[PDB]
RNA sequence: UAGCGGCGAGCGAACGGGGAGCAGCCCAGAGCCUGAAUCAGUGUGUGUGUUAGUGGAAGCGUCUGGAAAGGCGCGCGAUACAGGGUGACAGCCCCGUACACAAAAAUGCACAUGCUGUGAGCUCGAUGAGUAGGGCGGGACACGUGGUAUCCUGUCUGAAUAUGGGGGGACCAUCCUCCAAGGCUAAAUACUCCUGACUGACCGAUAGUGAACCAGUACCGUGAGGGAAAGGCGAAAAGAACCCCGGCGAGGGGAGUGAAAAAGAACCUGAAACCGUGUACGUACAAGCAGUGGGAGCACGCUUAGGCGUGUGACUGCGUACCUUUUGUAUAAUGGGUCAGCGACUUAUAUUCUGUAGCAAGGUUAACCGAAUAGGGGAGCCGAAGGGAAACCGAGUCUUAACU
C-alpha cells in the first residue's frame, strides 16, 4: 500500500 | 508522593487561630523616606490575607 | 443471610462517569467546558499562578524566622497533668505516658481547668493560672 | 475485568432498525442512516401531534362553512348565530352533522339564523 | 443475660454488650466486604503503549498521505496493542479499625443469639479422626451445615472435617465475620464462650 | 520539617525513636608457650533432601436421552468431594488426591570425626607522611561559595605524631568524644535467563507474550532493523463403499455412516454490511433530507356474521440529514462508503470538602512480631490554646513608654 506523488504546488508568492 | 510545600508562600503566611493567614505588607523596603509617616505606620503590623486571594494560599501550602 | 446485607443510606454515591452519552449529562468533554489549557489532557496552571501577574507569594515580602527553641518547648494541660503517674511531675517521665516526645526540652503548665488531684510541678514552669489551680487542689509548685 | 459490548451493541442496533422498517434505501438497512430517520420520524411525530388537531380543525370549518352556504348562510355569521343560542355544539360534531344528515343542520342553521336576527 | 445449653441446661453468663447489642448492619457490612476485599489476590497487569513490544517509528508522514495522522504502531486506537490505563498488580485489602472490627463482631453475635443460630454445648471432641463418626455425631443433633468453632484445635476433629464441604474447624482465636453469615448454623463449646468474651471483651 | 533555590520552578535533610538482623577480628613485632580456639582443603559415619518410582478407599437399579456422570430410589468410603478425563454435570469408571512407603548409583545441606595446612593464650611494644591541613579550579554532601562547616580530587605546597591531632556547621576559648592517613567480614537487603508446586473478583483468539495453529516464521529493507495473518467437523473418522451427470476433471445429485451431513473436511454456533429468487402491493404526467399526520384502494389472518390486525399504499397539509466549530450552518465550513470487532476522565501516593460507620477530649496505628485480612506494636500523626519575628507570655497575646 503506497501513498501518492502528492498535487504538484504552485509558485508562492510573497508581500 | 506527598504533596510538597511552596516554600516560597510559607515564609510569607502564617496559620492563625481560625485557619486565616496573616502576611507581611508591601511598600516597606526601600524608598521609604517619600512615604507619609501615617502611610508608613499603618503598615507596619500583619495583615489579614483577604477571601479573594484565601483560595490561593491554601492550594500553595496545604500542611502549614 | 449473606446475601442480605446493605449500606446506609448515602454511603456510597457511585461516582461520575465521564464522556457516556447525552442522558449522563457528563458526556463531550464531560464538565469541563470548551477548547482551552484547562480543556487539555494534563492541562492546568501550576499553584500560586495568576496568568504572568506576580502571585500573592511573590508579592508580599517575607518575614520572621525560625527558632530552634521552640521545637523542643511544649505546653502542659491541666488535663493530662493528673493522668501520668502518682502526684509528682517534672521534666521526664512526661514522655512515658507520651504528652511531650522525647525530644522536647522545655515545658509549661498552661490554665486549661480540668485539675483534681494534689499534684506537685518541680521543674516545669507554669504561668500564672493554673499556679493557682494547682494549689487550690493542693498541690506545691517548686523548680 | 474486561466487558466484550457485542450482545449489547449488536441488540442496541437491532432496536433502531426495528423502528426503521419500511424506510427507503439506507434508511433501513444502515445503522447510522436509520438513527438519523428514526430520530427525524420522531420530531415530526411530536411536531404532527399538534398540526393534527390544526388540520382537522381547519377540515370541520370547511365542512361546516360549505354546508352553511348551502342554506345560505356565512360560517360567519353561523357561529356568532350559534353561541347568540347558547349552542355548545362543537365544529367535530358540526362537520358530521352535516356530513350524513342534513335536515338536522338546517334546523341548525334556522336556529342560529332566529337567534341572530 | 443466659446462654442455655442443648442437654445439660447448664446457665452460662456473659457480657452483656457482645451478645445483646443491637445489630448495625452498616458497621457488619462494611467489615464483610473489607474481609472479602482483604482476600482479593489482585494480580493482574495490562500492557500501555509503553510496553508492547514493538517499535517506536512513525508509520507513515504527518502530512502529505490521505491517511490519519499516527504517530506510533503501539497507540490503543489500534489492533495489536492498546490499553491506555493498563492495569497494576495492587493491593484491595482495606484498613479496619480495632474498636470496628470488634464492635462488628458483637453486632454479628448478637443477632445469632435472636436468630437462635448459635448452640452452646459443654465439650466437642471425637475420640477418633474418622470422618464417618463425625458425620454421625451432628446428625444425632440435626446439624448439617454447621461452623464448628472450639476453644482448642485438636488434630483429632481437624482430621474428620477436613472431607466434609458444608462444616469447618477453627481456632477460638481464628474467628472471622464471613463464616459466622454464611453458616446456616455456628455452635459453641463451652470453654470457646469464655475464650471469646475476653477477645472481644 | 530545618534548610537549599533567577529564595522562581523546584530540590530536600539530619538528630532521635520504633522494628528485622546483630560478629567481631588480623598486620604494621619480638620473646615465652609452639599445633590450644580458629577456618580452609580432602576422606569416613549419621541424619536429611533431590535425580526413577510403589501401594492407595468406596454403587447399583430404573427413567429419559444417540450416549449418561443428568432426574428418582435405596447403600458405602472419606486423614481421600484438590483437579482432570470418561458419548450431557461422577466422591465410589479411570488417572489421580490425602496418607503410608521406596534409591543400585550420583550429589546438595547439617553436624560428629580421621589427616594436612593454618594460626592459639600471655607479657612488653608498635600504633599507618609527602598524610592531615592550606592556595588556585571543580565535584558530592538537601547545602547552586553564600557567613559555609565535611569529604574527594587536577596542580603548587605542606606539619605534629599520641605529654599529639580530628570533629562537635564561618571562626576563637573551655569541655565532650574519637583516632585517620593499613586491611577482612556472615545476617537482615535487590533481582529472576531457568526449574518444581500452587493461586488469581486476569484474557478468551482484533483479547492475552509479536507469536495458543513447525513465529521472530512468511514478507520488507544492502544493512542495522522492522514484522504479520492464520484456533475449533464429529463422542468415536465411523471422514462418505457404490451408482449417475460431468472433460477417467472441478462440482453436484442419489445411497450409506453418523443423534445431527439446515455437522462433508472452505467442516460448532453463522449476526450485519452486500448480493439474489419467489410471493403481496405500489410505481412509466409526475419534481426536492424521501419522513410524519390524514388517508382511498388491493392482498391476506381472524373470530364474528360487527369489526380489528398485518403488508403495500394513490392523493394530501407540514417538512432543507447527524456531529464539530461557531454571534450565526441545509449551508457550497469540517468529519464519515457501509457493516462487525477494538477505541479514549483510569491507577498509585498525599491534601481538602461532603455523605456515611465506629469511638469521643480523645481518635488512630506504620514498620514489624505473629498457627498471620485474629491478636499485639501508641514508634509515631491530628485535635484538645493561642499571640508574637522570636525570646517569651498565656485565655490571653502582640504594638507602644503605656494605651480611652
Amino acid at each position: 500500500p503506497r501513498p501518492r506523488p502528492r498535487p504538484r504546488p504552485r509558485p508562492r508568492p510573497r508581500p | 508522593p506527598k504533596i510538597k510545600t511552596v516554600r516560597g508562600a510559607a515564609k510569607r503566611f502564617k496559620k492563625t487561630g481560625k485557619g486565616g493567614f496573616k502576611h507581611k505588607h508591601a511598600n516597606l523596603r526601600h524608598i521609604l523616606t517619600k512615604k507619609a509617616t501615617k502611610r508608613k505606620r499603618h503598615l507596619r503590623p500583619k495583615a489579614m490575607v483577604s477571601k479573594g486571594d484565601l483560595g490561593l494560599v491554601i492550594a500553595c501550602l496545604p500542611y502549614a | 443471610r449473606l446475601n442480605t446485607l446493605s449500606p446506609a443510606e448515602g454511603s456510597k454515591k457511585a461516582g461520575k462517569r465521564l464522556g457516556r452519552g447525552i442522558g449522563s449529562g457528563l458526556g463531550k468533554t464531560g464538565g469541563r467546558g470548551h477548547k482551552g489549557q484547562k480543556s487539555r489532557s494534563g492541562g492546568g496552571v501550576r499553584r500560586g499562578f495568576e496568568g504572568g501577574q506576580m502571585p500573592l507569594y511573590r508579592r508580599l515580602p517575607k518575614f520572621g524566622f525560625t527558632s530552634r527553641k521552640a521545637a523542643i518547648t511544649a505546653e502542659i494541660r491541666l488535663s493530662d497533668l493528673a493522668k501520668v503517674e502518682g502526684g509528682v511531675v517534672d521534666l521526664n517521665t512526661l514522655k512515658a505516658a507520651n504528652i511531650i516526645g522525647i525530644q522536647i526540652e522545655f515545658a509549661k503548665v498552661i490554665l486549661a481547668g480540668e485539675v483534681t488531684t494534689p499534684v506537685t510541678v518541680r521543674g516545669l514552669r507554669v504561668t500564672k493560672g493554673a499556679r493557682a489551680a494547682i494549689e487550690a487542689a493542693g498541690g506545691k509548685i517548686e523548680e | 475485568a474486561r466487558v466484550k459490548r457485542g450482545v449489547i451493541a449488536r441488540a442496541r442496533h437491532k432496536k433502531i432498525l426495528k423502528q426503521a422498517k419500511g424506510y427507503y434505501g439506507a434508511r433501513s438497512r444502515v445503522y447510522r442512516v436509520a438513527f438519523q430517520a428514526v430520530i427525524k420520524a420522531g420530531q415530526y411525530a411530536y411536531r404532527d401531534r399538534r398540526q393534527r388537531k390544526r388540520q382537522f380543525r381547519q377540515l370541520w370549518i370547511a365542512r361546516i362553512n360549505a354546508a352553511a352556504r348551502q342554506n345560505g348562510i356565512s360560517y360567519s355569521k353561523f357561529i356568532n348565530g350559534l353561541k347568540k343560542a347558547s349552542v355548545e355544539i362543537d365544529r367535530k360534531i358540526l362537520a358530521d352533522i352535516a356530513v350524513f344528515d342534513k335536515v338536522a343542520f338546517t334546523a341548525l342553521v334556522e336556529k342560529a339564523k332566529a337567534a341572530l336576527a | 443475660m443466659e446462654l442455655v445449653l442443648k442437654d445439660a441446661q447448664s446457665a452460662l453468663t456473659v457480657s452483656e454488650t457482645t451478645f445483646g447489642r443491637d445489630f448495625n448492619e452498616a458497621l457488619v457490612h462494611q467489615v464483610v466486604v473489607a474481609y472479602a476485599a482483604g482476600a482479593r489476590q489482585g494480580t493482574r497487569a495490562q500492557k500501555t503503549r509503553a510496553e508492547v513490544t514493538g517499535s517506536g517509528k512513525k508509520p507513515w508522514r504527518q502530512k502529505g498521505t490521505g491517511r490519519a495522522r499516527s504517530g506510533s504502531i503501539k497507540s490503543p486506537i489500534w489492533r495489536s496493542g492498546g490499553v491506555t490505563f493498563a492495569a497494576r498488580p495492587q493491593d484491595h485489602s482495606q484498613k479496619v479499625n480495632k474498636k470496628m472490627y470488634r464492635g462488628a463482631l458483637k453486632s454479628i453475635l448478637s443477632e445469632l443469639v435472636r436468630q437462635d443460630r448459635l448452640i452452646v454445648v459443654e465439650k466437642f471432641s471425637v475420640e477418633a479422626p474418622k470422618t464417618k463418626l463425625l458425620a454421625q455425631k451432628l446428625k444425632d443433633m440435626a446439624l448439617e451445615d454447621v461452623l464448628i468453632i472450639t476453644g482448642e484445635l485438636d488434630e483429632n476433629l481437624f482430621l474428620a472435617a477436613r472431607n466434609l464441604h458444608k462444616v469447618d474447624v477453627r481456632d477460638a482465636t481464628g474467628i472471622d465475620p464471613v463464616s459466622l453469615i454464611a453458616f446456616d448454623k455456628v455452635v459453641m463449646t463451652a470453654d470457646a464462650v469464655k475464650q471469646v468474651e475476653e477477645m472481644l471483651a
